[PDB]
């Protein structure tokens, strides 16, 4: 819920597990990292794309 | 109905120019919006499809995006080929038909004011022998188009069936207009003088031609 | 059951009744059927019989 | 690939035009042709799309019976009939080769137009039928023009003395009036060395009429 | 995985271990943060979850 009270995002485009059922799907390990890059290559952060 | 676009979203070179594509609730917001490229006086072509990628031969610098009710296209840097037209196309379920843009022209930051050269040409002797008198006068080499043509025949300004056209574009980035009439010969012989009034910015240029020249 | 859905399914907190793109997607996606694909990506026509 | 088609000239309203965007350079079993006119100044008016396998065609909500699309297999073209033409949609028609084949009305979400063929200038208004007429223009250095009146169909080819002596020609637009006729003009920027000693000849060649006319300038002072 | 660079990248056969040249450019290129470019050219804050 902390990933939603920070205004409408620019793009929530992602491919994977749906975020609506992550409250009950317990996981083993998870890592996070952030960076700043040009907006012409932000839609190119996706699995299976160069 | 038709999509809402600015008439002329121009921009000086050296920075970025942004153009918006705003439609309606069912036009843009539930269907993917498109961007098309058209050369001046030529067939159009696709510019962005699906708002995230581009075809081969399209430069990487060009980029588009969507927000939920309007579309944004971002470009940076203008050259001699960047005065082309940009259209935005979308589709909806209410009308079940493709709706294009309204038309936006971008220009760089164009000649300054000048003085037109009026060329009053009398009808030839062949025309006067055919029971007619074509009273014509022409202008050339002026920029931009602000000439307000008028008639002053020194006795009475009368207009009937004129042929007046807007200043079009020449091959040397100049303008030229026309104001013709196939007048009766007795009306032209009834006037002892003729000079069409051509005025641009205040510094008017006038030429007169006698009936006997 | 038979379902014919034309509205936008919501996947966040804001009501996606007619607005999509920021956190909600169109539920209908067309199939990618290319003849140059592999054997496992060919359109098979299937009938039921009960 | 190419999408070449025939060209129709100006005609009186109350008829039917006929052009055929030929499907060449590709196999015509996996594409669709979308039709849209480009009016000068204002926006685009989209008509519909056809199907190769079938006449399965979808029409717009503005025009229903005034435009009709039919196809053929052996010649591999498309035939249109535009009944009851009006003088308010003078626009050029484009055929576009779009990927994707759909027959339902809920398909238009993932296809786009790749290649746009060159258009056929088509326009609605009445017109004269006879050939042109070249009238001389007296000079006012001194420059003399070449007046052309009542030429149809547009365009025409202008040659100054059949290309033997030309210098500094000028291009002028066509004036607009309610009579339905159009006029053309062309003046040369010649010096005062050739004013009365050497005459200037302007000729206009017209292909539908297959005839030519000549002028005779008579300067006076 | 991640790699860092201290030496100057070489695009040919030239000794460049701290000196520039016709092909010994720096491995880092200028980007610039100016609020006069486009919306797409503006920087974006992106975070990835593994």
């Amino acid at each position: 819920s902390v990933l939603y009270n920070f205004a409408p995002f620019f793009a929530f485009k992602c491919y994977g597990v749906s975020p609506t059922k992550l409250n009950d799907l317990c996981f083993t390990n998870v890592y996070a990292d952030s960076f700043v890059i040009r907006g012409n290559e932000v839609s190119q952060i996706a699995p299976g794309q160069t | 109905p038709v999509l809402t676009q600015p008439p002329s979203a121009s921009g000086p070179p050296g920075q970025s120019v942004s153009i918006s594509c705003s439609g309606s609730r069912s036009n843009i917001g539930t269907n993917f919006v498109y961007w098309y490229q058209q050369l001046p006086g030529a067939a159009p072509k696709l510019l962005i499809y699906k708002n995230d990628q581009r075809p081969s031969g399209v430069p990487e610098r060009f980029f588009g995006s969507k927000s939920g009710t309007s579309a944004s296209l971002a470009i940076s840097g203008l050259r001699s080929e960047d005065e082309v037209d940009y259209y935005c196309a979308a589709w909806d379920d209410s009308l079940s038909g493709h709706v294009f843009g309204a038309g936006t022209k971008v220009t760089v930051l164009g000649q300054p004011k000048a003085a037109p050269s009026v060329t009053l040409f009398p009808p030839s002797s062949e025309e006067l022998q055919a029971n007619k008198a074509t009273l014509v006068c022409l202008i050339s080499d002026f920029y931009p188009g602000a000439v307000t043509v008028a008639w002053k025949a020194d006795s009475s300004p009368v207009k009937a069936g004129v042929e007046t056209t807007t200043p079009s574009k020449q091959s040397n980035n100049k303008y030229a207009a026309s104001s013709y009439l196939s007048l009766t010969p007795e009306q032209w012989k009834s006037h002892r003088s003729y000079s069409c009034q051509v005025t641009h910015e205040g510094s008017t240029v006038e030429k007169t031609v006698a009936p006997t020249e | 059951e038979r379902d014919i859905s034309t509205e936008i399914y919501q996947a966040g907190n804001k009501p996606c009744n007619g607005v999509a793109g920021v956190n909600c997607y169109f539920p209908l996606q067309s199939y990618g059927f290319r003849p140059t694909y592999g054997v496992g990506h060919q359109p098979y026509r299937v009938v039921v019989l009960s | 690939v190419q999408l070449v088609q025939s060209g129709a000239e100006v005609k009186k309203p109350g008829a039917s035009v006929k052009v055929s965007c030929k499907a060449s350079g590709y196999i015509f079993s996996d594409y669709n042709i979308h039709w849209v006119r480009q009016a000068p100044g204002q926006g685009l008016e989209w008509m519909g799309w056809i199907s190769p396998d079938s006449d399965d065609t979808n029409y717009a909500q503005s025009f229903q019976g005034r435009v009709t699309m039919t196809r053929d297999t052996s010649i591999t073209t498309v035939y249109m009939e535009l009944s009851s033409l009006r003088s308010d949609d003078t626009a050029v028609y484009f055929c576009a080769r779009s990927v994707g084949y759909c027959s339902l009305n809920s398909c238009q979400r993932w296809m786009w137009f790749d290649t746009w063929g060159q258009g056929a200038l088509v326009t609605v208004s009445s017109a004269s039928t006879k050939g042109p007429s070249v009238f001389p223009l007296a000079p006012s250095t001194a420059a003399l023009g070449c007046l052309v009146k009542d030429y149809f169909p547009e365009p025409v080819t202008v040659s100054w003395n059949s290309g033997a002596l030309t210098s500094g020609v000028h291009t002028f637009p066509a004036v607009l009036q309610s009579s339905g006729l159009y006029s053309l003009s062309s003046v040369v920027t010649v010096p005062s060395s050739s004013l009365g000693t050497q005459t200037y000849i302007c000729n206009v060649n017209h292909k539908p009429s297959n005839t030519k006319v000549d002028k005779k300038v008579e300067p006076k002072s």
